[PDB]
RNA sequence: GGCGUCUGGGGGGAACGCGGGGAAGUGAAACAUCUCAGUACCCGUAGGAAGAGAAAACAAAAUGUGAUUCCGUGAGUAGUGG
RNA sequence: UCCGGCUCUACCUGGCUGGAGGGCAGUGAGAAAAUGUUGUGGUUAGCGGAAAUGGCUUGGGAUGGCCUGCCGUAGACGGUGAGAGCCCGGUACGUGAAAACCCGACGUCUGUCUUGAUGGUGUUCCCGAGUAGCAGCGGGCCCGUGGAAUCUGCUGUGAAUCUGCCGGGACCACCCGGUAAGCCUGAAUACUUCCCAGUGACCGAUAGCGGAUUAGUACCGUGAGGGAAUGGUGAAAAGUACCCCGGGAGGGGAGUGAAAGAGUACCUGAAACCGUGCGCUUACAAUCCGUCAGAGCCCUCGACGUGUCGUGGGGUGAUGGCGUGCCU
């Protein structure tokens, strides 16, 4: 179990959370995490590409002289591969790369991940990122600098928080994430993981039960 | 194009950079403008013949209209609810231009 | 049948629907049964979708389902086949 | 609910229909044609939209490097003289409809129930006809006529109306299910000629559409039909004023240009192919055209003198030895 200071913009602690050892302490397993990652990239890879092959190529229906007599290599159309302008032979076809893998390989690459963020103290809860109802990317952006000083940053936040939210978009490496759409990728890409408190809880709520 | 014919503008990057000219004509189409005193070229004119001293258009993403302070300036729009005209106004200052 | 008068049709369109007609190369290491295939093509027709639809249905002794259509399974199984 | 006239006629009893309250529905499959009012509801044009002329250095040019600020609900993408959140078009986020069209909504309007319903008893009539069924020849169902059910076409034959009829894979009996020969029906589903906004571990000019350019154009064929090739100067045209040779083309000075090894035959400019200059070699010689030795000449790098060697490098090669292309 791993207490997790909980910190608020003004700068003052609220409380702690307890990462269950469950969640947050399986030893990383880098064949399963990289076969977890490369899924997700497949599935982001879109396969719109295509040729024509032989037979999609406008005309080229006609023998174009006599099989025997002329002199010349014996030709039956006119697109056959080998010519210029004549199909594409073993050419690229529009298909899907989205593979099957198993839910327990899937989330437990996610508990390895985020597991590996906890032993380095990388993992942060947060009240809130800003005052209510008025967004404001200088007060966030000052409030992670005082948190963590890394380059790059992950921020889970509830759905329904919106100041939060529309705070921290424009900022340069800061990518924000539900805590439901929680997946390996992104987990590995931050240098740290900003939760909030009602993000964490609930995501702690959806597997430990 | 936020910079209209017979305005005073300020030029902001190239070998003319900083000098101030008169807007002659402006081009809409190709977002360019030619302004008095800038970017001048040597044409080889054959009639007779003459070495001629004459202005390029300038695209117009490197000039600035001076305020009627005389400082370069981005300029706004206020709506008059009134006519119902929209007015260019200077951001450095508000004042219309 | 002839008049006079009112309303309609006629032709076009890339794909999708529905109802008809319907091959051969090919596989069978030949070939006629069979396959290719009710495919290619042709015909008549609409619509923004069409067709189907309210049990003369399944079921198997269970006091079960309850119009049609469309996906996943059942299953390349029960079967059928010079 | 009320009233009236009919139930041959008038009179007291049971039904039929019209006209006035009350509900109930409506552009629908359940009938149809309209008519207004409304809705910051939508579509068809748009408008606003934060922040650096920052300093120093390279430069033709800063969007390059270093250092300072600033916006950020805007660090999406393009453009501007080279990698731009703060120069431009924009983005985030808001705002915008006179008119037309489309969705709703509220009413005029349309139709229907109220002259009507609720629950009980024992019999006659009705429940879709040249249909069902059967037979001959076919089609199609997992089922190629097989023991061949169900569905269906053509030719004959041709029934019942509920203890009726049809299905439960020949058929028969029992049980079970259903009530054919009448008709409408949205949603779940397939598609994209066209229009709008996007995306790509897709192509980048012999690729991708046949078509980045006169494109189904040129051209071929009587006709059906077949069917190409051709993108890039530069930041801007500032596209070379003027002089010289020449009929011109073309070129040489001089200019523009950062560059003319960018001059409208224009980015980069390879190979085949074609020359020009220089070094070595070759006109007594049998040569898959090389290879291993190898005299001479020429160039180069060192140390030592005039030129002479060396853990040297290159180019040519007189002469000797060996030697029968590559792929199927």
């Amino acid at each position: 179990t791993l207490k997790v200071d909980v910190k608020t913009p003004a700068g003052k602690t609220d409380g702690s959370v307890e990462l269950p050892a469950e969640l947050f302490d399986v030893e990383p397993n880098i064949a399963l995490m990289h076969q977890v990652v490369t899924a997700q990239l497949a599935a982001k890879r879109q396969g719109t590409h295509s040729t024509k092959t032989r037979g999609e190529v406008s005309g080229g229906g006609k023998k174009p002289y006599r099989q025997k007599g002329t002199g010349r290599a014996r030709q039956g159309s006119t697109r056959a591969p080998q010519f210029t302008g004549g199909g594409t032979v073993h050419g690229p076809k529009p298909r899907d790369y989205s593979q099957r893998t198993p839910k327990k390989m899937i989330a437990a690459a996610l508990r390895g991940a985020l597991s590996d963020r906890a032993r380095n103290d990388r993992i942060h809860a947060v009240t809130e990122l800003v005052e209510g109802q008025t967004p404001s990317t200088k007060s966030a952006k000052t409030f992670l600098g005082t948190l963590t000083e890394n380059k790059k940053v992950l921020v889970v936040i509830g759905r329904t928080d919106e100041v939060g939210a529309k705070s921290v978009r424009n900022l340069p490496g800061v990518h924000v994430i539900s805590p439901d759409q929680l997946n390996t990728y992104d987990v590995l890409n931050a240098d740290d993981v900003v939760f909030s408190v009602e993000a964490l809880n609930a995501y702690i709520s959806a597997n430990s039960k | 194009m936020k910079v209209h014919k017979g305005d005073t503008v300020l030029v902001i990057s190239g070998k003319d950079k900083g000098a101030k000219g008169k807007v002659l004509v402006a081009y809409p189409d190709r977002n360019k403008v030619l302004v008095e005193g800038v970017n001048r070229i040597k044409k080889h004119t054959a009639v007779s013949g003459g070495i001629v001293t004459q202005e390029a258009p300038i695209h117009v993403s490197n000039v600035m209209v001076v305020d009627s302070d005389g400082k370069p300036t981005r300029v706004g729009y206020r709506i008059d609810d009134e006519t119902g005209k929209k007015v260019r106004i200077a951001k450095t200052n508000g004042k219309d231009i």
